[PDB]
């Protein structure tokens, strides 16, 4: 607050660093949202056209998010648990309940990662060698940010494609952690942001 | 009184949302002024 930083420049001035120092008006940090459910869904590619992934976004619910900041819906227990746990406090489909990934910019964050793609998500040993770096580009694109690098708040991203080719070995993770930034750019960016 | 002494402050970089009232400089010296020498700290509340 005022007297907080009023006190530290007064220590900062004369304790340790004597020198004159220009100093603006203060403004506060902001952060992002989405308040709407996505538009005709973008997916892309790397240069190397090999893999490709498609993700919608729709808003988590505010009691979804302030719980997830409360650490109650942590991922940490059994996927069974924090199914039940979902199905007990929000009304969640159990299908959706057994398929979320990662959180978000920290341990716990305002977002949620879901997947539900059943004809096509039978491919769990090609979706699940890329799955951990889906979450690497998620966690550092939900921790920079878009518009002027603030924080995302309670947007859900949901995955409802994945294109990926057959044995990659080098290519698939270190260029989908960038593509799977770039998609989270495009959901975000497309249908509805706001600060 | 008389005076004692006598691309960062862009001003299509500043939100002016509240005019910064000058009893400002009063009561948080440091943080509202530039060079705040000779400057008295203030009892504030009881």
């Amino acid at each position: 607050g005022e007297l907080y930083l009023d006190c530290v420049m007064h220590d900062l001035r004369k304790m340790y660093s004597e020198i004159d120092i220009k100093v603006a008006d203060p403004v506060v940090t902001f952060c992002e949202t989405v308040v709407e459910t996505s538009s005709l869904k973008c997916f892309a590619e790397t240069p190397n056209k090999k893999n490709k992934i498609t993700m919608i976004a729709e808003p988590l619910e505010k009691g979804l998010a302030e719980d997830i900041e409360n650490e109650v819906v942590q991922i940490t227990w059994n996927r069974k648990k924090l199914g039940e746990f979902f199905q007990t406090k929000y009304d969640w489909d159990l299908l959706a309940a057994r398929s979320i990934w990662a959180f978000g910019p920290d341990a716990t964050g305002p977002n949620i990662l879901v997947d539900d793609t059943l004809p096509s998500e039978v491919d769990k040993a090609l979706l699940g060698s890329v799955k951990d770096s889906i979450v690497q580009g998620f966690q550092w694109g939900t921790r920079e940010g878009p518009l002027c690098d603030e924080l995302i708040r309670n947007v859900k991203f949901k995955i409802l494609d994945a294109v990926v080719a057959q044995e990659p070995l080098h290519r698939g993770g270190g260029q989908i952690i960038p593509t799977a930034r770039r998609v989270v750019y495009s959901a975000f960016l497309m249908a509805t942001p706001r600060l | 009184f008389e005076p004692l002494v006598r691309e960062f402050n862009d001003i299509n970089k500043i939100i002016i949302r509240q005019p910064i009232r000058t009893e400002y400089k009063i009561a948080f010296p440091y943080l509202y002024n530039n060079l705040p020498h000779h400057v008295h700290l203030t009892w504030y509340h009881t």
